[PDB]
């Protein structure tokens, strides 16, 4: 900043703070899986 | 079965059709349409050849590619109305196409299915891929050989590789021809009236592939080990020997019908060589065979032998010959269409009405 | 989260992105773009390597510096539209850069963010600094080591000291290489198809730093104290011993991959020596480590030992190894962007439209 604004930002940082707490491939996979087919 | 999906695989010689979820085609009929030779207005299938005598017969599918769109329509009509006994407009319909099918064809087909048959939803899938699916794989190289054409299709993660596809205009229709030829060259009067039919049955009943052609010839020359017999209906019995394995040999040596092309082992090897060096391992170990012309006893092991000889000594080879491979393609489709992760892949009439055939 | 700030840290190997105020990146994906090798038109991230086989893969970020601006655009697009599922034009966006990033680069980046993405406001911050912030300090010396490059960054009252920055073109991408090499030199067939992936997992699961390399070698030579095992998926189990600590040793002895450069302890010491003699005290007692290549067990104490030996006997040394240092940089940014004394520090589209791309360079 280069002004008296930089010192408060700085101070604020040191202070601390929390932080909020945190299709083709499936078709393919399904195919390999297998399947039964109604008998005729 | 209503509001269920339809599967329709149109071969050069045979149409296979049925319902998704079923383990097999409910309908298998000749892919031919006959119109009155002189002047009802059209026949299709078994009935068309039953009356071949008063009609001009035609084959909409040549080389696995649709060439006659009018006749192809009559086939699809006969499929829905006369075989499956269903109404197209209440069944999503999956259809199959040849490798290397021109885009204008695919669109022409999508365009008919929607405008003329008014099916709610549709999908076009490449025949070889379905075969692969049927085997439970999404990576490998298929050898599809039906009545009209033969392809080698390399596939990686559900997608075919067009740069690496090998086409071979040699299939069962010409093998039956070859056999008919030889048979006759030995005093067996054969024509088309009904003979052509017998020659085909002899083919599927008696022909097989030699593991070693040169070696197999010598066997049938020194003993009757390999003779087999076939009684015609007329009554006249006939005996076959080396003809049982010389006929299928044409697949490995096309120079038997005078084609200066290369055999299916070579095209299989060439097809793989045409692929990324890192996926060859997967391909060599996943040769899936489909089509009715792959049904010959001994073809699996001949292929295994031939390929082991063409490839690196270190590579593990593997041939998969499903006993149901005559219908692999159709089965492959039957499976796909029924899967739930697939239900979003359908082309809806709505989607088509907005974008166009190019969707 | 809408009308909130975005934080985007672009590593050489990994992109980290998310929302300011969040304790972690919602999106971490490979920093690579793939275009059809022959003739859709572009892939990015996991999907790009999933299909590496039919694409030409490229890395926009080399040595922590952006070198391919077209590809870098595709990355940012994929970040907003496909990962975060947001619209850039309604989110102030904070971005990160390497120490010693050329001014033309910073401006080129500011210029794209505004003209192409039309973000309302933006800021560029130096990655190392954010790490420091994340630890709650505004003075200290950071050791940032990611996938592509390693820096020592001395910082005093929120400002980095460019004359004193040490760059080291040795990071995790080459350590994985080194490990892949050795492993194979012992009969383990390893290639890139999928192996390269395993070799990296073995790295992050089994490698560690020896407190005394010579001493640690002798241990793994006289007993099996240090053997550990890893079952490949194929099935083949494999055992590792001294390889667990020889691989990370490359950070202290680059002459292991044949680099006639000096180790991170030396560059850390050299970097401090390059600073004002009055702030060295503060620096020695505030070594903050960031990056995924600093995650090795034992690295904190090895560093503590090495530095105590290089420095004056009277100076108090201290290494700070946040357990979250893999994501320090991003976290550092997440914090900054959310602070209120910071909200006046944003570069507005307005400010950019008046002055130009150069409205993003301040001293002090
Ligand atoms: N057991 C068998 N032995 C040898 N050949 C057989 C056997 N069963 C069927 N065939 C041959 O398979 C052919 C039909 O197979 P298929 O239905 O796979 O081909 P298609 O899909 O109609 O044509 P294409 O795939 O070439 O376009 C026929 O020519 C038939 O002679
Ligand atoms: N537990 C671990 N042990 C060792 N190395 C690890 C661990 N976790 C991650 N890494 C390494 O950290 C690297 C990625 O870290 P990071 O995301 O900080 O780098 P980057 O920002 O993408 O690249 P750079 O900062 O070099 O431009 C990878 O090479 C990875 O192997
Ligand atoms: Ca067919
Ligand atoms: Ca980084």
């Amino acid at each position: 900043a280069c002004s008296g604004n930089k010192a408060a930002l700085l101070d604020q940082i040191r202070e601390g703070a929390q932080l909020k707490k945190v299709g083709r491939d499936a078709l393919l996979d399904q195919i390999r899986q297998g399947i039964q087919l109604k008998k005729v | 079965d209503e509001t269920t999906a339809l599967v329709c695989d149109n071969g050069s010689g045979l149409v296979k059709a049925g319902f998704a979820g079923d383990d097999a085609p409910r309908a298998v009929f000749p892919s031919i349409v006959g119109r009155p030779r002189h002047q009802k207005d059209s026949y299709v299938g078994d009935e068309a050849q039953s009356k071949r005598g008063i009609l001009t017969l035609k084959y909409p599918i040549e080389h696995g590619i649709i060439t006659n769109w009018d006749d192809m329509e009559k086939i699809w009509h006969h499929t829905f109305y006369n075989e499956l006994r269903v109404a197209p407009e209440e069944h999503p319909t999956l259809l199959t196409e040849a490798p290397l099918n021109p885009k204008a064809n695919r669109e022409k087909m999508t365009q008919i299915m929607f405008e003329t048959f008014n099916v709610p939803a549709m999908y076009v899938a490449i025949q070889a891929v379905l075969s692969l699916y049927a085997s439970g794989r999404t990576t490998g190289i298929v050898l599809d050989s039906g009545d009209g054409v033969t392809h080698n299709v390399p596939i990686y993660e559900g997608y075919a590789l067009p740069h690496a596809i090998m086409r071979l205009d040699l299939a069962g229709r010409d093998l039956t021809d070859y056999l008919m030829k030889i048979l006759t060259e030995r005093g067996y009067s054969f024509v088309t009236t009904a003979e052509r039919e017998i020659v085909r049955d002899i083919k599927e009943k008696l022909c097989y592939v030699a593991l070693d052609f040169e070696n197999e010839m010598a066997t049938a020359a020194s003993s009757s080990s390999l003779e087999k017999s076939y009684e015609l209906p007329d009554g006249q019995v006939i005996t076959i020997g080396n003809e049982r394995f010389r006929c299928p040999e044409t697949l490995f040596q096309p120079s038997f019908i005078g084609m200066e092309s290369a055999g299916i082992h070579e095209t299989t090897y060439n097809s793989i060589m045409k692929c990324d060096i890192d996926i060859r391992k997967d391909l060599y170990a996943n040769n899936v065979m489909s089509g009715g012309t792959t049904m010959y006893p001994g073809i699996a092991d001949r292929m295994q032998k031939e390929i082991t000889a063409l490839a690196p000594s270190t590579m593990k080879i593997k041939i998969i010959a499903p006993p149901e491979r005559k219908y692999s393609v159709w089965i492959g489709g039957s499976i796909l269409a029924s899967l739930s992760t697939f239900q979003q892949m359908w082309i809806t009439k709505q989607e088509y009405d907005e974008a166009g055939p190019s969707i």
